[PDB]
RNA sequence: AGGACCGAACCGACUAAUGUUGAAAAAUUAGCGGAUGACUUGUGGCUGGGGGUGAAAGGCCAAUCAAACCGGGAGAUAGCU
RNA sequence: GCUCGCCGGAAGACCAAGGGUUCCUGUCCAACGUUAAUCGGGGCAGGGUGAGUCGACCCCUAAGGCGAGGCCGAAAGGCGUAGUCGAUGGGAAACAGGUUAAUAUUCCUGUACUUGGUGUUACUGCGAAGGGGGGACGGAGAAGGCUAUGUUGGCCGGGCGACGGUUGUCCCGGUUUAAGCGUGUAGGCUGGUUUUCCAGGCAAAUCCGGAAAAUCAAGGCUGAGGCGUGAUGACGAGGCACUACGGUGCUGAAGCAACAAAUGCCCUGCUUCCAGGAAAAGCCUCUAAGCAUCAGGUAACAUCAAAUCGUACCCCAAACCGACACAGGUGGUCAGGUAGAGAAUACCAAGGCGCUUGAGAGAACUCGGGUGAAGGAACUAGGCAAAAUGGUGCCGUAACUUCGGGAGAAGGCACGCUGAUAUGUAGGUGAAGCGACUUGCUCGUGGAGCUGAAAUCAGUCGAAGAUACCAGCUGGCUGCAACUGUUUAUUAAAAACACAGCACUGUGCAAACACGAAAGUGGACGUAUACGGUGUGACGCCUGCCCGGUGCCGGAAGGUUAAUU
């Protein structure tokens, strides 16, 4: 749950933790983990390309599978545990013949349940069907765009899509933007929506812990010199001008979708 | 098989040196300088076959030339010119029995 | 206090040695120049 | 437990005096701040000049920075001295 | 040489980096050395660095680099796959004594260990650029068991005091001993052993994973330390032939126990937390192709090989970085005594130094200090500077508050030494003895011996008992910024920047956006509870009206309007 911390300290008073007394503590699994070195937000050319990107904890990459193409083998979930890459929680599933895999962990699980992928699959979360085979209505989360691709919609700690209507082919998507999204009926949804949902109430309290999850400070434009940032100087606090990116285009409102190639699959752009 | 020609080059001279004599009348060594790029096993073919000695065991240590700077009279004037000595190896070969020179 | 020179042999042959020169154009091209100009000490390769 | 407390190593640099052809092209002495952390440090590595990097000061990029250094255009031009 | 002084968590010792003979010896004093110089890190000559085990090389990989083909790009070239390099990390083994003027885990003495080759014998399923184990990993905290180490006692050797006393519960010194081999205990982890089966480990496995059944949890891994051996050896205070008395040389006693102990080891452990904590090889194991009474594997024994390069010296400094023999800078290791909480501080040990111009004098003035009558901020821009406070225990402590704070609030009192309680107490440790046992690295009991606070009563000295060093000034009202943090290396540390929080806005993934004439890369092996930009800046109560202007968003009937024809 979301627990507040006593204010025995600047720093401590308002630090909000969401603890998960059901993750495993231990080690991962190590047969699929692998190392994931940080960038510091630089490229090939060595150049910073995202800025506010260093330092941070180091962590292992846990290999999720996304894909959930093992058709018909009923797996057993082996436990619930923490994932430094994602905001949801992983779950370890056991495949009965006798294979473990990482999967995203929905909303109910926990473990001892039973999870299986196919068109033939039974209708309760966690349970993975082409989108064809699951009734309209329906909340579903780790959805693919292509068939056979792997899940790309609805990660996050407490997503989920919607499938509104299908037409023939295609299914409609109410994505968790509030965007309608036409996808071919062919692609695989999860059941349910993600787990973790918990995780927006949490409050870092202070500057460190925003560090150590590797978050460089942002320094706000105006505060620049005209060299250096379009909100240039000014003695005093002087602004006048329309607000703009550090590179010139105007933010606050103006966008920047540009892509003929896959908006006929945008039934209705976002509110 | 370390052939006879390799064995006759390796040998340069014996080191004269109070360590060496000392180490010869101790320890039953002798100090030998030798081709900068001979090896144990050449060293001890090489005393084996040319002393007519056994030996035990060889040590061997690299000495780096000193600078030592005189003068040239060439061209009349009298330049001064520094230069390093050449390095040089050093075997301590411990003979077994035997005695030699 | 702290000077500018931190000596260290390795960062020397690294940054400045006979390979690094060589491995390109402009570095061969220094080498040429410094050739022709006649100096005794090619690079820091000593 | 803690970007908790007092306080050495360690990391800084608030005040004063000295020094100012210095012991030193930024230090010394007496005090001063942090000292389990957004800490500090060793060895390697990466980012190159209208470019980099910047918890932002036009700061730093080899005692050099509102555009480094070296060579070249080059004997730039100088109604000025 | 004898005194004196200074350092002593260093100004001692050993290295890495860096330097490159500065190291040792003999000579010389021009120049160098801030003076003299017989001296020197100076000149000249000679000598000095010894490895299967230390390090490099080497096997393996990180960030990253290069990169066959490849994909891009006027050219140069960019990126990158297979691969190949790249330690600051992982892979194998030596200890103690002695010795040189200068080297030592390298030489010598004694005792070891590791890997590989080749043979002989015996028994045998062997075989990978493939599979699986393992290597293999965070922060903090808390024990407990130990050791390094120290203190005291015992023992051994020496002593009997330049001045009162000193044959005693007197004085000085020493009481050291390793790797290896054997044993396997304080602790830690884990149920084990068979049999059958299989949609997993790209194939296949007798290995790993999974499912059943039976039967015993009584097994196995790991593991400091102790003990034994190593060792009738070595070392050893000190004596004695010898002797340039430098010093060589020969003998050589005791060589035990208790107690207190680490920041070191058990411990890569255990507990806990969230921020969720390298890789590959060596190593163990399974088989595929393949081989077939071969080859290979395992074991014992024998034999051989372990190359090459470094090794001197300085290394918080006069050898490195600062033009200097420069008050600066420079990573790791070691960590003795008495007080002390302590690696602070004071005095010392081991060890090392007195800082390469000195000799007088005892003016002003300057620098660094000490003390001052009476006053006590009157000084000054300003209590700048100085003075002052300063410890432990107990008592006591306000407004305000986000209930944590404020708070060491403020303010008090008791501190030395001696004796009793108690010839040394509570506590800690714990021998002998007797008992057990699943029988010694055993348990229970027992209390010798050792160590040992704190308190109370009584007495006692001084002006003063946290006596030195060390070591908070305190309180009241306000501006600003919530706070810890960051910044103008070298005149600005702030109210500036950041910040957690808040809002707006973009972005549906080949995401927006950024670096790139491109390929590509970052964002992200993330996917709207996500990511980017912008403003504001904890928290509390709140954030009113204006869309005329400028931007942005949406719309398209009409006016105007490019190339083109």
């Amino acid at each position: 749950a979301v627990v507040k911390c006593k204010p025995t300290s600047p720093g401590r008073r308002h630090v909000v933790k969401v603890v998960n007394p059901e993750l495993h503590k231990g080690k991962p699994f190590a047969p699929l983990l692998e190392k994931n070195s940080k960038s510091g937000g630089r490229n090939n050319n060595g150049r910073i390309t995202t800025r506010h990107i260093g330092g941070g904890h180091k962590q292992a990459y846990r290999i999720v599978d996304f894909k959930r193409n093992k058709d018909g083998i009923p797996a057993v979930v082996e436990r619930l545990e923490y994932d430094p890459n994602r905001s949801a929680n992983i779950a370890l599933v056991l495949y009965k013949d006798g294979e473990r895999r990482y999967i995203l962990a929905p909303k109910g699980l926990k473990a001892g349940d039973q999870i299986q992928s196919g068109v033939d699959a039974a209708i309760k979360p966690g349970n993975t069907l082409p989108m064809r085979n699951i009734p309209v209505g329906s909340t579903v989360h780790n959805v693919e765009m292509k068939p056979g691709k792997g899940g790309q919609l609805a990660r996050s700690a407490g997503t989920y899509v919607q499938i509104v209507a299908r037409d023939g082919a295609y299914v409609t998507l109410r994505l968790r933007s509030g965007e309608m999204r036409k996808v071919e009926a062919d692609c695989r949804a999860t059941l349910g929506e993600v787990g973790n949902a918990e995780h927006m109430l949490r409050v870092l309290g202070k500057a460190g812990a925003a560090r150590w999850r590797g978050v460089r400070p942002t320094v706000r434009g105006t505060a620049m010199n005209p060299v250096d940032h379009p909100h240039g100087g000014g003695e005093g606090r002087n602004f006048g001008k329309h607000p703009v990116t550090p590179w010139g285009v105007q933010t606050k409102g103006k966008k920047t979708r540009s892509n003929k190639r896959t908006d006929k699959f945008i039934v209705r752009r976002r509110s | 098989m370390i052939r006879e020609e390799r064995l006759l080059k390796v040998l340069r001279a014996p080191h004269v040196s109070e360590k060496a004599s000392t180490a010869m009348e101790k320890s039953n060594t002798i100090v030998l300088k030798v081709a900068k790029d001979a090896t144990k096993a050449e060293i001890k073919a090489a005393v084996q076959k040319l002393f007519e000695v056994e030996v035990e065991v060889v040590n061997t240590l690299v000495v780096k030339g000193k600078v030592r700077q005189m003068t040239v009279r060439s061209g009349g004037r009298v330049i001064r010119t520094s230069g390093r000595r050449s390095d040089w190896k050093k075997a301590y070969v411990t003979l077994k029995e035997g005695q030699n020179l | 206090m702290k000077r500018t020179f931190q000596p260290s042999v390795l960062k020397r042959n690294r940054s400045h040695g006979f390979r690094a020169r060589m491995a390109t154009k402009n570095g061969r091209q220094v080498l040429a120049r410094r050739r022709a100009k006649g100096r005794a000490r090619l690079t820091v390769s000593k």
